[PDB]
C-alpha cells in the first residue's frame, strides 16, 4: 500500500 | 444527527474555531479486497463544534485527486491544501477553497504558483505565520529541481514501491498573496529528514515533533524561530512521551501543546495523550478516558471552546492492510 509507506 | 462522514484514515481537517472541515483521507473496502479506498474526492464534511453534527458539501471547481497524506490549514476562512497520495503517486499541486462565500456551491480552484515548488510528496506539516505557510518535511520523491537541504532515500522503496521515495528536511514559504514560493536560509541544526512528524504554531515558534526517518519513529523536538529562521531543538527537563509517527499536536494555549496517539518503532498503536509546557520545558502525561481507543493517521482541531477534537485514523497497525480499523469516531479532550 503505497499511501501508507514512510510513516 | 444521522449524517456522518465514513471512517478514513489520512484525511485532512482544518477548522475557523467553530468549523471543522474534513476532505479526503483512504479506508478499506471489504467486500472487494480494496485497502486502498479513498474517499470521494468532492465530498467536504463539515463537523459543527458547537452542535455536534456533520453536514457534507458536495464541492465544484477543480477539485482535487482524491488522496491521502494531503497538508492543509485554513487560514482567514480560506483552506489550502499541498501536496498528497493520489492513486498515481505523489504531487506537489496547490488547491485553495475560499468559504468566505455566500455562494451556494463552494468552489475548488487549483493555484499555479510561482517560484520553484517542493518536491511532490505526503505527510509532512505547516505552520502559519503573517500570511504566510511554511510547509517542512515529507515522504515523496527524490527532488527534480534546486532546492535547500536533505533528502535521504527509504531503502525499502527501491524493491516495495514502483518508484523510489524518501524523506526531506526542507523548509518551503508560500507567499498567499502572490502564490510565489521560496525557501528560506536557515542557520541552527535542522532536525533531520523524516515524514509523519507533527507540525504545531505558537506565535513565531514553529513546533515540529517526532515523525519516521529510516528505522525510527522518533521523540525529538524542535522548533524554528519563523522571524529569524533560526532552528532549536528542545531538550525537555525529564521523561518524554515514547518515539512515534502518525500523532498529532495540537496547540491548546499560549504555553501549551498537546499530543495524541501515534505509532511506535515497534509498531504499537498508542492511546496516550501529554501536554508539553512552552515556558517550563516539560512533558506531562494527560488523563483521558479513551485509553482503549488509540488512533495513528487521526487529525486533531482544536475549538474556540477549550476542546481538541479528535477525528478518524486507524486503531491499530494500519500497515497489516487488509485488518486495519479505520475510525470516524470523534474523540472529544478537555484541554
Amino acid at each position: 500500500n503505497d499511501c501508507s509507506c514512510g510513516g | 444527527e444521522l449524517a456522518c462522514p465514513a471512517e478514513r484514515s489520512g484525511h485532512v481537517a482544518v477548522s475557523d474555531g467553530r468549523h471543522m472541515f474534513v476532505w479526503g483521507g483512504y479506508k478499506s473496502n471489504q467486500v472487494r479486497g480494496l485497502y486502498d479506498f479513498y474517499l470521494p474526492r468532492e465530498e467536504l464534511w463539515i463537523y459543527n463544534m458547537e452542535t455536534g453534527r456533520w453536514k457534507k458539501i458536495n464541492t465544484e471547481g477543480d477539485v482535487p485527486p482524491s488522496m491521502s497524506g494531503s497538508c492543509a490549514v485554513c487560514v482567514d476562512r480560506v483552506l489550502y491544501l499541498f501536496g498528497g497520495h493520489h492513486s498515481r503517486g505523489n504531487t506537489n499541486k496547490f488547491y485553495m477553497l475560499d468559504s468566505r462565500s455566500t455562494d451556494r456551491v463552494l468552489q475548488w480552484e487549483r493555484i499555479d504558483c510561482q517560484g520553484i515548488p517542493p518536491s511532490s510528496k505526503d505527510k509532512l506539516g505547516v505552520w502559519v505565520y503573517k500570511n504566510k505557510l511554511i510547509f517542512f518535511g515529507g515522504y515523496g520523491y527524490l527532488p527534480e529541481d534546486k532546492v535547500l537541504g536533505t533528502f535521504e532515500f527509504d531503502e525499502t522503496s527501491f524493491w516495495n514501491s514502483s518508484h523510489p521515495r524518501g524523506w526531506n528536511d526542507h523548509v518551503h514559504i508560500l507567499d498567499t498573496e502572490t502564490f510565489t514560493w521560496s525557501q528560506p536560509i536557515t542557520t541552527g541544526k535542522a532536525p533531520s529528514p523524516r515524514a509523519a512528524h507533527a507540525c504545531a504554531t505558537v506565535g513565531n515558534r514553529g513546533f515540529v515533533f517526532g515523525g519516521r526517518y529510516r528505522d525510527a519513529r522518533m521523540n525529538d523536538l524542535h522548533y524554528l524561530n519563523l522571524d529569524t529562521w533560526e532552528w532549536n531543538e528542545l531538550i525537555p527537563q525529564g521523561i518524554c512521551p515514547v518515539g512515534r509517527s502518525w500523532h498529532s499536536l495540537t496547540p491548546v494555549s499560549s504555553d501549551h501543546l498537546f499530543l495524541f496517539g501515534g505509532f511506535t518503532t515497534d509498531k504499537q498503536p498508542l492511546s496516550d495523550a501529554w501536554t508539553y509546557c512552552i515556558s517550563k520545558n516539560e512533558w506531562i502525561q494527560f488523563n483521558h478516558p479513551y485509553t482503549e481507543k488509540p488512533r495513528l493517521w487521526h487529525t486533531a482541531c482544536a475549538s474556540d471552546e477549550g476542546e481538541v477534537i479528535v477525528f478518524g485514523g486507524c486503531a491499530n497497525n494500519l500497515l497489516v492492510h487488509h485488518r486495519a480499523a479505520h475510525s470516524n469516531e470523534i474523540l472529544i479532550f478537555s484541554v
